[PDB]
């Protein structure tokens, strides 16, 4: 419902009403988990301002939210890293280059993914309207006809909506469509190597996640 | 409960 | 170039014809069964079923545009995941169930005494139930097992690009065939590709369960397993 | 390395 009631232009307004802010860092993955474990308050309000989020039972909401939340904050860095070539913008102060990926296990390989995400939102021209789209079909895709799926299908008409008014004819409208979808594997991919090694350094007793992020990473595990 | 759960009441 | 030429209809055809056989498993009917070494026949199973993957990629039209290396790296991180579209695509008949070979059905209680099967199996089934549900077709099938190869490669591969965007408008152009409104056509587009992230995610869950470990893994599929080795997990 | 470079020439 809710959801299934709005125009395309009104469930692009919602949106982009629905976003959470940018925020600032306060040893790596220390900084990188408190920026997440804030990022991930702001994360929930803002899927509870997601058009038919809320419409789903409690169960249904800590299901895809504890599935979509490393994958959701990667593709929000991932957007905000478009305009710095060869850097991530976890924050305006804290814009990390490949190389400040060492000394931890795993980052330089999830960091050139990101960055090769980054690259590929970039060479597409990839706009907010379009992003705010994705992020929220990326919270509806993460688990597990029905309601979920007629709201992905409405967002899908949305992005439609929002090419076909950019002045894309209807080939260039399902190529980029297309071509959007299968980024979300990578973001898919490069969470679940992310939530993989967490949980690795989170055995090896390496790095202190919140109590937030340590409920979310025993959701997978 | 948990805090996913708690935050998504309220 | 010979791929980006070819028409929707000489473009489905050409993947059906590089389409891999079902294999069998060495399974014995006629004796007990133990699963003690499901891991044993489904390693035999799935070695065996890389051969033919890597000969259909070779078929897939454009791969073999590509300079080894880029086929190599496509051929090592997508090799589970379209094992597991085949699989899923197989099991779709099968509800509750996972066809790996027409003489190997799984039931869910066999996901048990083998550690990481139950959270996969379960996963296969949800993709194979959605599948089954959305209905998926197999022209459709080929085309999304084909993008997998060309993807999940995570001087520009926009030859890649190309074919990818000639895969998309020949999934169109089947639902188009089937009498899909525009409207239709992009949904389904939409839920297709979106069911190949959960592919993504369930190869990954599997990765990380094979190279944490009788499990008899062969020569072939060492190298599958080590490309997921230090280009990505956790030591 | 090897192995799968074999098996994509025949
Ligand atoms: C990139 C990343 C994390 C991250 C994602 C989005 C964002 O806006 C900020 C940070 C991250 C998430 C949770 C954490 O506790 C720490 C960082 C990330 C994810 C997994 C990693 C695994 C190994 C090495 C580095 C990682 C970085
Ligand atoms: C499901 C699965 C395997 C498989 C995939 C497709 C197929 O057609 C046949 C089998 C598989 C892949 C490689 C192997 O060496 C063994 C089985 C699979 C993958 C990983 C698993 C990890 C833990 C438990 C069960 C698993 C099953």
């Amino acid at each position: 419902s809710l959801a299934l009631s709005l125009t395309a232009d009104q469930m692009v307004s919602a949106l982009l009403d629905a976003e959470p802010p940018i925020l600032y860092s306060e040893s790596m993955m220390g900084l990188l988990t408190n920026l997440a474990d804030r990022e991930l308050v702001h994360m929930i309000n803002w899927a509870k301002r997601v058009p038919g989020f809320v419409d789903l039972t409690l169960h249904d909401q800590v299901h895809l939210l504890e599935c979509a939340w490393l994958e959701i904050l990667m593709i929000g860095l991932v957007w905000r890293s478009m305009e710095h070539p060869g850097k991530l913008l976890f924050a305006p102060n804290l814009l990390l280059d490949r190389n400040q990926g060492k000394c931890v296990e795993g980052m330089v390989e999830i960091f050139d993914m990101l960055l090769a995400t980054s690259s590929r939102f970039r060479m597409m021209n990839l706009q907010g309207e379009e992003f705010v789209c994705l992020k929220s079909i990326i919270l509806l895709n993460s688990g597990v006809k029905d309601h979920i799926h007629r709201v992905l299908d409405k967002i899908t008409d949305t992005l439609i909506h929002l090419m076909a008014k950019a002045g894309l004819t209807l080939q260039q409208q399902h190529q980029r469509l297309a071509q959007l979808l299968l980024i979300l594997s990578h973001i898919r991919h490069m969470s679940n190597k992310g939530m993989e090694h967490l949980y690795s350094m989170k055995c090896k007793n390496v790095v202190p996640l919140s109590d937030l992020l340590l409920e979310m990473l025993d959701a997978h595990r | 409960h948990k805090i996913l759960h708690r935050l998504l009441q309220d």
